[PDB]
């Protein structure tokens, strides 16, 4: 039954081949030709941050744009001050091995995960002072790449067993499990809204997810190599890939094709991070070049270099209220960046 | 001044904690670590005992050395995505199972085991981030071999191999065939060893190795190399 | 005397000023861009950078001390004895600490109470800088006393004291210097001489391109040491007679001697 | 029967995202630059900011 | 959590004493600690400061010399040593934690006190109020004045509020003049600006009685209000 299932599997994607072909009816550049140049734009360092002795690879801002969160090898996390450069918490790990970090909403909470495949949860305020561990949900079989809180009871993970998962935190057992990948999965941005989130893999395909029903709604595709990183607009309506190759793609919502890519003849190594500013037009990328870039989203023309760090850039981060960016690379060191008037 | 008493308390604070963490470094730095890999047919779950989830973790400590032995087999996934997290280790042991050649694998049956730990060398060797690393070299069930060999020649598995069919001669050439397979012959170096019963043995090989690239490394610190 | 070689040697000697000039300037750049940069630096660009500010200030003084004692044009303050005597001293405790840096964290031994003295040296290292300026000047002061008394009867017996003072002040460093150099050299041929057995491609090589090293510093050092005393001494050779040869002698030494420590660097070569 | 079985889902899943309402490029790229355009004021990464106000500076 | 004192009693002028605070339920080297004296019919006056890893000493005016006061942490005690009394100290004495970091709440926790009884500049707060009588149902203000002003260019201002109910120790209601501790209900606020400073009560339980105080902790001599004196 293999061959006509095969069949009806190949002309439902020519149809949805079609549907696209009649959807598309003009480039975005052909809108985006009049607009004023952002012009160039250039940043320093305000404050660095030291205390690492490793590599650094996860970093989050918290919900007030003034506390920071930094996961390095050598098993700390550390908790940022990063008004007047202090240290408020200095958390040790069981296992040497994270590959992410998160911040709760509230400020209560913080989360960890590397290749033990489990997710740790910390909790912060307590009578007696220091910092205790209060869940270590397992399931997963296959290395963490990212965790993203909720509403401090509920949590969602990605890993490598192709999967996401959604758990509560107080019986910390799986309530809905995500499906449909061939390759892993390796970043998941959630909506403003927390109603859908979106996830790209390995296999150069990314896909939309409900947080209820638990199933997939939309999928995209168009890039070659795997994909690296995953950001979602502010307005919820659009996102942003970014590549193992030398490119940027951005995708709209109700739309199912790209709108717009980011490249260049000079690049040829791949992205790490991308993260977006508050505003909608400025995307921020990490590279392996061991320097960060700034595109206008769109126009997709440089506009900006950070360069500074001795390694790759490894995490990328935007506060609140947009007013610093913070930048994390291999050299164990972290730095926060604001332009001057 | 124009600072208050809480933030000279906070100051001190983040003093204490920079202290602390100056000190779970000093004590981290002195540590080797050594990355167990190999098929997973045979060989690597015997040399992890005879020191005595997805990553597993071993602590033993000889003549005043702490030893870290990480093994990751059981990861099922994309090596290449996260091989990097492991650059830094002292060295890299291989364990190739040696009385397979005759042996087929349950897929692919006409591709051999041989093959199969070959090409697993020539990737791991190659590899881009272990440029300097030191490879060891495990080959196992000597014994097996040795009354296998005595049935069959390597033409199964080599059909261009040519000599007498006893023993010492084939270890030889087996061990001179995955010695060739190195491409960087003026970083690397690779130590070949065959085990036997007795695992006090094989503690000093890796000790003596160990010693070696720990040498070869603070020659480079200092700069007389 | 023809006129001939004493021009050829001036330009030889101005040439080998220059160079080892411009060589002290670039190190000192980059080693002071490094440690700007990164807030931290491993001891052996400690011990270089020291050096290279020391050699920056000698050649300078050297320079000036040679165009006033020999033109004799305007004979003012120039005769600057006290700052060369201050900075090769300087020079000589610091070769001293690179080698026994070198014969510490080669190293084996693992002991507690030794693997405890050397994360400390590793800890404070500046704070060993600052006691070999401090054992530098303690010594260098009977000089000036010297220098002192000997101008105030200006205005034998005293200057063979300062003669004495002088031996006493130079010959401290070269006893370690040479110690830790020889025991560093004994420890790599035992090791050759026993480590045949763990194959030979980076081990070898390596071990023998430091033995190489070390015996090319040595006996450098030691001809520079020769020919600065015999300097010292004075009676047999006529500095009056012949001066520019004896500088280009011994500038090439100095020469020889900064391009190796230059080279070897390990944080330029990175760079490089 | 399993390679049947997967390919059943896969139909099925291919039919259910089939039936999804779509409209052009257009519209979309200008709700976008709208959304840009409308908090283009107070950015702080794109405009200006008073060192006095500069939480860092 | 719970904090333990021991020794006192009556004492001979010119004598010795040695006061001890014992610690356990929480993490102790992670903490600041300070003394508080009680007078017999007044309110209470700062004595010392240690704080965590023993690296800052402070004392008061009124006790310099004679005051020591020394921690030690492996064994989670603290202690001070008195000399040549007098009769000024008659007192009971409480233990007091504090922590200090962003965020963090001082003066979280109090503890029970002993006795001490011997036989025979400074920023100012003044609290005129005395004693009020209300009854249960009926909002009620309460002020507290100052002489300097008492905001600092971190945007903090430095104002603690304590009540004392007969037969307990002080609790803490408000830090920074505007922020709620854990297990406060809601019907407690504070406000205020510059020097006046307001605390208002909107309903009144049984359990709402006895002297409510404010406190200064900007620079380091501690000054306490007269206080204010609540009954049906
Ligand atoms: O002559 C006096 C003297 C005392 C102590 C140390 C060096 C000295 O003389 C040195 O002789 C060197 C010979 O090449 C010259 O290059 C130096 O400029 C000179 O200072």
């Amino acid at each position: 039954e293999l061959d006509q299932l095969r069949q009806e599997a190949e002309q439902l994607k020519n149809q949805i081949r079609d549907a696209r072909k009649a959807c598309a009816d003009a480039t975005l550049s052909q809108i985006t030709n009049n607009i004023d140049p952002v012009g160039r734009i250039q940043m320093r360092t305000r404050r660095t941050l030291r205390g690492h002795l490793a590599k650094i690879y996860a970093m989050h801002w918290g919900t007030d744009s003034r506390l920071l969160v930094s996961a390095s090898q050598d098993g700390k996390l550390i908790i940022w001050d990063s008004y007047t450069t202090n240290k408020v918490h200095a958390i040790p790990l069981r296992s040497s091995w994270v590959m992410t970090c998160a911040y709760a909403p509230s400020g209560n909470y913080v989360a960890c995960g590397g290749l033990d495949n489990i997710c740790s949860i910390y909790n912060l305020k307590t009578r007696e002072g220091n910092v205790r561990v209060s869940r270590e949900l397992a399931g997963h079989t296959g290395y963490l790449s990212c965790c993203r809180f909720l509403d401090d009871n509920q949590i969602v993970t990605s890993s490598g067993d192709t999967t996401c998962a959604l758990w509560d935190i107080e019986t910390g057992q799986q309530t809905t499990t995500f499906t449909g990948h061939t390759g892993d999965v390796m970043s998941l941005s959630l909506a403003p809204d927390t109603r859908l989130f979106v996830s790209g893999a390995c296999d150069a395909s990314a896909k939309l997810w409900d947080v209820r029903e638990g199933m997939c709604r939309q999928t995209f595709t168009g890039h070659e190599s795997d994909i690296n990183a995953i950001c979602f607009f502010p307005n919820g309506n659009a996102f942003a890939t970014g590549s193992d190759d030398a490119t940027c793609r951005l995708f709209d919502l109700r739309a199912d094709q790209e709108l717009m890519t980011y490249s260049h003849d000079n690049i040829i190594c791949g992205i790490t991070s991308v993260s977006f500013s508050k505003s909608g037009r400025l995307l921020l990328a990490g590279y392996d070049d061991f320097n960060c870039n700034v595109w206008d989203a769109l126009k997709a023309d440089r506009a900006g270099v950070l360069a500074g760090h001795d390694n790759r850039v490894s995490c990328l981060g935007v506060t609140d209220d947009g007013m610093a960016v913070a930048t994390g690379s291999w050299d164990s060191f972290l730095k926060i960046w604001n332009g001057s008037s | 001044c124009t600072l208050s008493a809480e933030d000279k308390a906070a100051v001190e604070r983040s003093k204490m904690i920079d202290r602390n963490l100056r000190e779970d470094g000093e004590k981290a730095a002195r540590e080797v670590k050594l990355l167990l890999l190999g098929a997973g047919e045979s060989g690597k779950s015997t040399i992890v005992k005879q020191m005595k989830t997805g990553i597993v973790e071993t602590h033993f400590t000889f003549k005043d050395l702490h030893f870290k032995m990480f093994d990751v087999g059981g990861q099922r996934s994309e090596r290449k995505k996260w091989i990097h997290c492991f650059e830094g280790v002292t060295a890299i042991i291989f364990c190739v199972a040696l009385s397979d050649y005759d042996l087929v694998l349950a897929e692919d049956e006409e591709m051999n085991r041989m093959h199969e730990s070959m090409k697993l060398f020539d990737s791991i060797c190659n590899n881009k981030w272990f440029t300097d690393t030191s490879i060891i070299l495990f080959l196992n069930k000597k014994d097996l071999f040795e009354e296998k060999i005595k049935k069959s020649p390597l033409t199964i598995c080599y059909p261009e191999y040519a000599g007498s069919n006893t023993y010492e001669e084939a270890a030889a050439y087996i061990q001179c065939q995955f010695e060739d397979l190195n491409k960087r012959k003026d970083t690397k170096e690779i130590y070949t060893h065959f085990t036997c019963a007795t695992d006090t043995k094989n503690v000093q090989f890796v000790f003596d190795a160990v010693t070696d690239v720990i040498i070869k490394n603070n020659l480079k610190d200092c700069g007389l190399f | 005397i023809p006129i001939q070689l004493t021009v050829f040697f001036m330009i030889i000697y101005v040439l080998e000023s220059l160079t080892i000039i411009v060589q002290s300037s670039l190190i000192v750049a980059v080693l002071g861009r490094e440690w700007l940069q990164v807030r931290r630096l491993m001891p052996v660009d400690m011990i270089l950078i020291s050096l290279g500010i020391s050699r920056f200030c000698l050649q300078w003084a050297s320079m000036l001390n040679n165009f006033c004692s020999y033109f004799n044009l305007n004979y003012v303050l120039c005769n600057l004895t006290i700052t060369w005597e201050f900075f090769n001293i300087l020079t000589f405790w610091l070769n001293s600490l690179l080698t026994v840096f070198y014969c510490i964290k080669v190293s084996s031994f693992t002991h507690h109470i030794f693997l405890w003295l050397r994360w400390r040296i590793l800890r404070l290292f500046p704070w060993i800088l600052l006691g070999c300026l401090m054992i530098t000047c303690v010594t260098i002061i009977p000089s000036a006393i010297g220098n002192y008394i000997q101008i105030q009867l200006l205005t034998e017996n005293f200057h063979q004291y300062q003669f004495q003072a002088h031996t006493v002040a130079l010959v401290i460093p070269f006893i370690l210097f040479l110690a830790s150099t020889i025991f560093l050299m004994a420890s790599l041929t035992k090791q050759i001489q026993h480590h045949s057995t763990g194959h030979c491609n980076p081990s070898m090589k390596a071990r023998f391109t430091a033995l190489r090293s070390l015996a090319v510093l040595f006996i450098v050092f030691t001809s520079y040491f020769l020919t600065i005393l015999i300097t010292i001494i004075g009676t047999l050779f006529d500095k009056r007679c012949w001066l520019w040869v004896w500088e280009a002698f011994v500038y090439a030494f100095i020469l020889m001697h900064s391009t190796s420590l230059m080279l070897s660097s390990p944080t330029l070569k990175r760079i490089l | 029967t399993a390679s049947i079985a997967q390919a059943r889902k896969l139909v099925e899943q291919l039919k259910m995202e089939a039936n999804i309402d779509r409209i052009k490029v257009s519209k979309a790229a200008a709700d976008l630059m709208a959304y840009c355009e409308a908090h283009a004021k107070e950015d702080p990464l794109l405009t200006p900011v008073p060192a006095s106000e500069n939480p860092f500076r | 959590v719970q904090l333990v004192e021991s020794g006192g009693g009556l004492v001979q002028p010119g004598g010795s004493r040695k006061l001890s605070c014992s610690a356990s339920g929480f993490a102790f080297s992670s903490f600041g600690m300070h003394w508080v004296r009680q007078a017999p019919e007044k309110g209470l006056e700062w004595v010392a400061y240690i704080s965590s890893g023993s690296g800052t000493i402070y004392y008061a005016d009124t006790v310099k010399g004679r005051f020591t006061i020394s921690r030690d942490d492996p064994k989670n005690t603290l202690f001070l040593q008195m000399t040549s009394l007098r009769s000024e100290d008659t007192a009971m004495y409480y233990c007091v934690r504090s922590i200090y970091y962003y965020g963090s709440s001082p003066f979280d926790f109090w503890g029970q006190g002993t006795t001490l009884t011997v036989s025979s500049s400074d920023i100012v707060m003044t609290q005129a109020t005395s004693s009020v009588p209300v009854t249960p149902g009926e909002s009620v203000s309460i002020s507290c004045r100052s002489s300097k002003s008492l905001l600092h260019s971190n945007g903090n201002t430095y104002l603690y509020w304590f009540l004392q109910r007969p037969g307990q120790s002080p609790q803490l209601l408000i830090y920074r003049m505007s922020n709620l501790a854990s297990g406060v209900p809601d019907r407690f606020s504070g406000s205020g600006s510059g020097t006046a400073f307001t605390l208002t009560i909107s309903r009144l339980e049984a359990e709402d009685v006895g002297v409510y105080y404010c406190m200064q902790h900007l620079e380091y001599p501690l000054t306490f209000g007269a206080g204010t004196k609540l009954e049906l």
